[PDB]
């Protein structure tokens, strides 16, 4: 019952990178699971290769590992550090699945590791769809009709049975990866044949569809007592057939009776017991025919999940700690609820007197020839999360939390359309991310409820209170801001109506609105979130504004105040980085004494979690709710340069309303981002610049650009090649910029505090300038520029930091091209490479930083000297290509990575080879590898075959590439394309010949007509290059080991001068 | 414009809207944390006298059906809620709630700040309270009714609610499939429990047919002479409202049946009685339970049960007979929830076995009271 004596250490599964389905949620999880058993004096241990996370902070656990995911590293991580035992569920299906190897592979058994949390076996029984739905039968619950299919041919045959529509899984997959809706043989091929090869075990579960009745979820918490409580129950929004994570998604339950309620209760226990989870929390699905109430079983999840981490933060039961005391042998009854101050056990269910709503966030027009069509396989990079009084108020403020420039309910469609109720009802009926707008939209075109009923099957519930706001809206728009009476006014802020929603209704501007509540007193106040309705109180601040009576932020008098805002939901190139920033300015302004002020929404995030600051506000990060905080809170400064854009772009609007913005100005920050202004600044301090100019015409184009030269940067960022090149973006499609070819991108991240420049890190990229940072690998150390170059950037920054007066964070991007530096651009915020740069350099650039806003000098700190680590850092990205297979799964100017990796090393080639088996590459060190590049790369590609030839590979060329390797000496075996006969590459990637593929392109036409050897490689698994220099990486990583040895991040930071 | 508003005795005014009948309501005004079940809540017998608030802002989801009526009507005096649903959304919505309530004459009122209601019960207490319902409710009326309410301490509502004659139950358990099943015949019961009426829910019953008893239902003051002339297999004491001290004539009745080997199950109310009647005090509660989600553990067996609880007034265990022994304990707050009579066949418990609404964790409460009635059945 008390803790486990047999237990001294614990080895912890991180989730690594983060990708679309398995995202931030895993650092909030593990974090916690890291605290809870290291407040029990526990030995902790994990490893995660993503280095931008909270949980693999150097003071978070004893041995904290930034290595490759892989059952051989882990292994090295056992062998060196003995775990007794290993905690397989808070790091996602990465997690379940390298547990389960390690079991397989006996490594379990090698070093007497036992498995807590959930067994080995008890995952297979949850993961294996067959097991699964055995399982199912043996406790008497239903399951859709459905049949298993280990090949192609198996499953035509049950496509067959259960018919079409019919829906795919497979087996040790989750966020519906690998899965999908087949709604003819063309799509049930293509599905079925990705689905085969991404499951971990080869297999399908095929089944009848159940599209359109109500999904719903429970999330469920079991102890060695067999003690079982439903932590959350959730009804989503949209319908069976869209995944959970990309529907919107309430708590609680709405439409249930309680009789309903208890027999889903009861099946959700039944499950977990019946699965085998003990000592720990799970996540339970069903459907629900509206029609007559028919429970049917989906899946469970034996681990911490999306939604876990959402339902902590909706109830205040932080589910990943209690679950991580619980595998230690603690039991409910024994463990004390945080949020009641520890009054009362953690044995209860909570009970919530609001309305919590989930909206997912998506990034389609990264992905434009994607299919954008919602589905069972999640799309959706981010969540927004927001806490109403009622569901109306709930959902319009997540709404505009969503950082989607939404107001509320914005429209879509015009009414005077004559083809819009086409366009509606084609939005309607196959959903897209913009769905919830359509829906307003149908209404105000006359569609009734049954009418939007019957495209959507959203439950009409949901459906009315939309209607309802949309009449409301009909009548701002028709009285006007005179006829927003005090009465009115109240009402509509209550039903969750945005102060913009009602200036754009009105025809007025936002503060007009504003000033307006002030006058009626109308401003909101705020509630506690406590998990028991009331029933008990709290000592913690954990609060969402409402439009009610009684407030309870009791803002304290006493302190000195600081303020974080958070950048909502995570989107491409807005990730967990800025969150990891965020947290870093709380937790070291409150060791300071500082009192912190946390203002965000992400509910996958440790910036949600209340431990993390001293007050909490979950609220969306927008100008009116905001200032409606600072109104109460009067803090002495807010930070607004952590959080990425989001907090940025309100930064001179906080300003202008009076807030206390500390750090670097918002003019600096705009001096920076004004083009403009830049400009200015770069000839004022005599900097290199590539040329530039901007055009409104096309022949105005032509000419300057004629001036400028070719190649051109055209800021949806596209290189223009030539002047023929240019109206064909003209068309299709100013700044105008010169691109730099063939040149060397560098991140550097430095921080300013008016007296000194401190270098964070000088980071060289391995794509070249071109290839969007964001996208980028990149080294710590630099591991070609010379010193040199490296003290021409250093002071280049430096003159840069006095010049724009930064205080805080800053992150300079060049390029070197023929020994000269060139000025990219300057952020004068934190960046996303901050906490890379942080874990490679062991100093806490956001902590830092953060200070220095807050008025801790550099040197006050004790932070002066540049750090230049022993050891060599890399960092690698994931890109989600595979989540949108029309997309050509090509490198360019726009980022669209969603995660990174940390690989260490002794030698650059070691960090390298790490950094790309932790970013799950499939390249071999033997095999063939084909050689099609360009032009520009057939000189280079020559020392690139010899390199290969000399690792034992037999190399494959493209006609012209085979040419001028022919001419140095070296005979590939040709291959043709596709047009040239057969077989030609697409053959042989499908055939398996190939382990390796190199393949730079360059020119609108070429990559368009290359993109077949691209989209092959993803689909078929082949690891493949897009850069030479990335060539060469790989190329050297060849006389690496990755799995040789393995190092902590303690040991790293102790081994620093 | 369809004002309503509610008002403590301590002058605290909530302003609102009507969802219910117009008029006036008055009571002892609790706040229950239940997410679902508000029907079975309203017609819990228990409420006798009760302004009853839910914290769960949505009241009326899933619209009404009979299933879900635990008795003859609506016992709660007034219904405080924070919002009214457009519309019920539910394949079992027989009627939607406003419907419900004005058909049951029930004053209700809807857009308050039920959370502030709430704090305000937990940090000061019970609070009696009025809610007017009209063209132009008077705030001084309703501070005045809020005011002059006798209080629910001292007050026996069991005699109230109990029914005038006794009658037979033979009917068990609703199923999604079957629904309300219908009343059994006698010689299908194997067992035959009289059950004291002092606001039984259907679903005790119900429950109680399941296991095979076949019930009696006997009006709230029946002497224990004419019960014991009845040949029962067990005694049951139901749940019901108001102080159960002021029982004199159920303590009485029961201490007679404790002088037999008849077994005695109570539950709520009758598990209060018990302790009476075995020489247990009773006390009022500054806030008493509602909820769904109440933490009760069986020091027995060192195990949780998640329940369902709806008291205003507690048995003092420091005042427990030493035949009385401690089963069951509030995980919440330390309070006395099951006991066992050392030398009797007798035991009572302070939640609701039976639920509806809640979990169905303390069931295997009735359990015991069956092995109980097998074995008396054996000797
Ligand atoms: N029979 C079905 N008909 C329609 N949609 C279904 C059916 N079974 C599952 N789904 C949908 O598929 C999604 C993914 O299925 P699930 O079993 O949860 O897999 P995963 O483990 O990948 O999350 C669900 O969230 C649900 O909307
Ligand atoms: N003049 C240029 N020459 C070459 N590459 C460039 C040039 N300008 C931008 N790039 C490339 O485009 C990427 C994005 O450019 P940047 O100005 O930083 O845009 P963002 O606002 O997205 O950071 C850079 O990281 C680099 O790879
Ligand atoms: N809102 C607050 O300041 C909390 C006060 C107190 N502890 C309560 O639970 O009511
Ligand atoms: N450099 C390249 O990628 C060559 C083009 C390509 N192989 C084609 O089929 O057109
Ligand atoms: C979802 C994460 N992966 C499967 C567990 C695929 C990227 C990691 C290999
Ligand atoms: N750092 C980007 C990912 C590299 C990918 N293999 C490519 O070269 O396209
Ligand atoms: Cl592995
Ligand atoms: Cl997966
Ligand atoms: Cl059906
Ligand atoms: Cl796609
Ligand atoms: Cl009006
Ligand atoms: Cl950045
Ligand atoms: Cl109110
Ligand atoms: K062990
Ligand atoms: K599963
Ligand atoms: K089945
Ligand atoms: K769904
Ligand atoms: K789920
Ligand atoms: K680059
Ligand atoms: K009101
Ligand atoms: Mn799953
Ligand atoms: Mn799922
Ligand atoms: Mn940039
Ligand atoms: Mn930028």
């Amino acid at each position: 019952m008390p803790k486990r004596t047999d237990i001294k250490s614990i080895l912890i599964l991180g989730a690594g990178p983060i990708v679309i389905g398995q995202a931030c949620e895993f650092d909030y999880s593990g974090a916690q699971a890291c605290k809870a058993l290291r407040e029990e004096g526990y030995r902790v241990i994990l490893v995660n290769s993503n280095p931008a996370t909270i949980m693999t902070d150097p003071e978070m656990a004893d041995a904290t590992y930034i290595e490759p995911i892989h059952w051989e590293v882990v292994r090295k991580i056992i062998e060196k550090e003995r775990p007794d035992a290993v905690l397989p569920t808070m790091g996602g299906q990465t997690a379940l699945n390298c547990a389960l190897e390690l079991e397989r592979q006996g490594v379990l058994e090698e070093f007497g590791v036992t498995m807590i949390g959930a067994t080995a076996d008890a995952i297979d029984k949850a993961e294996d769809r067959r097991r699964f739905d055995v399982a199912m039968k043996k406790i008497g619950l239903e399951t859709a009709r459905s049949g298993i299919a280990h090949t192609m041919e198996e499953a035509l045959a049950v496509a067959a049975d259960v018919g079409f529509p019919c829906i795919i899984r497979p087996s040790f997959t989750m966020g519906g990866s690998g899965g999908g809706i087949a709604y003819n043989r063309e799509e049930f091929e293509e599905i079925c044949a990705r689905g085969l090869d991404l499951s971990p075990t080869k297999e399908l579960l095929i089944d009848e569809s159940l599209i359109g009745w109500k999904e719903y979820e429970m999330e469920v918490v079991r102890d060695k007592n067999d003690n079982c409580i439903i932590v959350c129950s959730i009804e989503n929004f949209d319908a069976m057939g869209i995944h959970t994570g990309d529907s919107i998604t309430v708590a609680p339950a709405q439409t249930l009776t309680d009789k309903e309620y208890q027999i889903m209760r009861n099946a959700s226990m039944a499950v977990l017991r019946e699965i085998g989870v003990e000592t720990g929390g799970s996540n339970v699905q069903f459907a629900v025919n509206p029609k007559n109430g028919r429970l049917i079983v989906i899946e469970m999840n034996p681990r911490v999940s999306r939604s876990s981490a959402l339902a902590s933060k909706a109830t205040g039961f932080p589910i990943a700690k209690v679950a991580a005391k619980l595998a230690v042998g603690y039991t409910l009854d024994e463990l004390m609820n945080d949020i009641t101050g520890g009054r009362t056990p953690a044995s209860f269910e909570p009970s919530i007197d609001y309305v919590v709503t989930k909206i997912p966030r998506f990034n389609f027009e990264k992905f434009a020839g994607a299919n954008d069509r919602l589905t069972t396989q999640m799309k959706s990079v981010g969540e927004v999360m927001a806490i109403g009084r009622t569901q109306q108020e709930s959902l319009q403020k997540a709404l505009r939390g969503l950082e989607v420039g939404a107001t509320g309910f914005d429209p879509k469609v015009s009414l005077d359309d004559p083809e819009a109720l086409t366009k509606i009802r084609r939005e309607l009926k196959d959903a897209g991310a913009d769905r919830i707008w359509y829906i307003a939209d149908a209404f105000r075109a006359g569609l009734s409820v049954d009418g939007v009923f019957n495209l959507t099957n959203i439950d009409r519930w949901f459906l009315v209170q939309i209607e309802e706001l949309v009449r409301l809206e009909e009548k701002v728009a028709e009285v006007g801001i005179t006829g927003l009476n005090a009465d009115f006014l109240r009402q509509l802020k209550r039903k969750g109506f945005a102060d913009a929603r009602l200036a754009k209704l009105a025809g007025v501007r936002e503060a007009e609105i504003r000033k307006l509540r002030d006058q009626y007193d109308l401003h909101p106040v705020y509630k506690r979130v406590d998990t028991c309705a009331a029933e008990f109180a709290t000592d913690t601040a954990y609060m969402y504004s409402t439009y009610e009576e009684e407030c309870e932020a009791n803002p304290s008098t006493d302190r000195e105040k600081i303020m974080v805002l958070g950048g909502g939901p995570n989107r491409i190139g807005q990730g967990i980085e800025f969150d990891y920033c965020c947290v870093h300015a709380s937790l070291a302004l409150r060791e300071d004494g500082y009192e912190t002020i946390m203002v965000n929404c992400n509910p996958e995030t440790v910036s949600t979690d209340y431990d993390t600051s001293d007050r909490l506000y979950f609220e969306p990060v927008t100008l009116e709710d905001v200032l409606e905080i600072v109104r109460i809170e009067k803090p002495k400064g807010v930070i607004v340069q952590y959080g990425g854009q989001t907090p940025l772009k309100l930064a001179r609007a906080l300003e202008a309303a009076g807030v206390p913005v500390i750090g670097t100005s918002p003019d600096a920050i705009d001096r920076a981002e004004d083009r403009e202004r830049f400009q200015h600044a770069v000839e004022r301090l005599k900097l290199k610049q590539p040329a530039n100019a901007t055009v409104t015409a096309i022949e105005m184009a032509v000419e300057k650009a004629k001036e400028i030269g070719y190649p051109l940067v055209v800021r949806a960022m596209e290189i223009v090649y030539d002047e023929a090149d240019l109206r064909r973006y003209f068309q299709t499609a100013v700044l105008l910029d010169h691109f730099l070819d063939d040149a060397v991108e560098v991140d550097v991240d430095a921080i300013c505090d008016g007296e000194m420049v401190l270098i964070g890190g000088i980071m060289e990229h391995i794509e070249q300038a071109g290839v969007h940072s964001g996208d980028s690998a990149c080294s710590l150390p630099a591991y070609t520029l010379s010193q040199e170059i490296q003290d021409v950037m250093r002071q280049q920054v430096q003159k840069l930091a006095f010049e724009l007066q930064v205080r805080g964070l800053m992150n300079v991007q060049f390029a070197v091209k023929n020994n000269e530096v060139y000025l990219i651009e300057v952020n004068p915020r934190a960046a996303r490479t901050v906490p890379f740069v942080s874990k490679a350099t062991g100093v806490p650039l956001a902590k830092v930083a953060a200070r220095v806003m807050a008025g801790k000098s550099l040197a006050e700190q004790g932070v002066t000297k540049e750090v230049i680590p022993p050891y060599y850092s890399v960092k690698e990205v994931v890109l989600p290509f595979n989540k949108f297979p029309g997309v050509d799964p090509l490198l360019g100017p726009e980022m669209r990575s969603t995660g990174e990796v940390m690989g260490v090393g002794r030698t650059f080639a070691e960090a390298f080879a790490k950094a790309q088996l932790g970013s799950n590459s499939t390249m071999k060190k033997h095999g063939r590898a084909l050689l099609s590049v360009r032009e520009g790369d057939k000189e280079r590609v020559v020392d690139l075959a010899a390199k290969l030839l000399k690792q034992g590979f037999e190399l494959d060329a493209t006609h012209g590439t085979a040419i001028v390797l022919g001419e140095a000496g070296i005979n590939p075996r040709l291959v043709n394309k596709v047009h040239e006969g057969r077989p030609h590459i697409q053959d042989r990637i499908k055939n398996g010949e190939y382990t390796y593929i190199i393949n730079t392109t360059s020119g609108r036409r070429a990559i368009e007509d290359s993109r077949v050897i691209r989209r092959s490689a993803l689909q078929y698994k082949v690891h493949y290059d897009t850069t030479l220099n990335g060539g060469f990486a790989t190329a050297m990583a060849l006389n690496a080991d990755a799995t040789e040895k393995v190092i902590s991040v303690q040991e790293m930071h102790a081994q620093i001068k | 414009i369809k004002s309503a508003l509610l008002v403590l005795e301590d002058g605290t005014q909530f302003h609102g809207r009507a969802i219910g009948a117009t008029g006036s309501a008055v009571g002892e005004v609790v706040f229950n944390t239940s997410m679902t079940g508000y029907q079975e809540i309203l017609t819990d017998p228990s409420y006798s006298r009760q302004i009853v608030t839910l914290t769960y802002p949505h009241i009326g989801n899933v619209g009404t059906n009979d299933a879900d009526e635990e008795s003859s009507q609506v016992h709660a005096q007034g219904l405080v809620i924070r919002d009214l649903p457009l519309i019920a959304s539910n394949f079992r919505n027989t009627e939607d709630l406003s419907s419900y309530l004005k058909r049951h004459n029930i004053v209700a009122i809807a857009d308050i700040d039920t959370r502030k209601l709430t704090r305000l019960l937990r940090e000061k207490g019970a609070q009696n309270g009025c809610i007017i319902a009209g063209d132009n409710p008077d705030a001084a009326l309703a501070l005045e009714k809020a005011r002059a309410f006798p209080g629910l301490n001292g007050m026996d509502l069991a005699k109230e609610v109990t029914t005038a004659e006794a009658y037979s139950w033979t009917q068990g358990s609703w199923t999604l499939t079957g629904g309300l099943p219908q009343a059994k015949k006698e010689d299908e019961l194997p067992f035959h429990v009289v059950a004291y009426d002092f606001g039984a829910k259907r679903n005790i019953l119900r429950m109680l047919v399941d296991r095979g008893c076949r019930l009696t239902i006997v009006p709230a003051q029946t002497s224990a002479e004419d019960v014991l002339k009845m040949n029962p297999d067990g005694i049951f004491l139901s749940n019901g409202p108001g102080d159960p001290a002021p029982c004199d004539y159920a303590i009485t009745a029961i201490q007679k049946f404790l002088e037999t080997d008849i077994p005695v199950f109570g539950i709520c109310l009758g598990h209060q009685l018990l302790a009476l009647a075995s020489g247990a005090k009773t006390v009022k509660m500054k806030f008493g339970h509602h909820g769904g989600n109440h933490p009760v553990k069986d020091v027995e067996k060192n195990v949780v049960m998640i329940t369902a609880q709806n008291h205003g007034f507690a048995v003092d265990e420091a005042t427990l007979p030493a035949n009385l022994r401690v089963t069951h304990k509030s995980l919440f707050d330390g309070t006395l929830q099951g006991i066992h009579r050392t030398d009797k066949p007798a035991f009572s418990f302070q939640g609701h076995p039976e639920a509806s609404p809640g979990p169905h964790d303390a069931a295997p409460l009735f359990d015991h009271f069956i092995e109980l009635i097998e074995q008396y059945r054996k000797t």
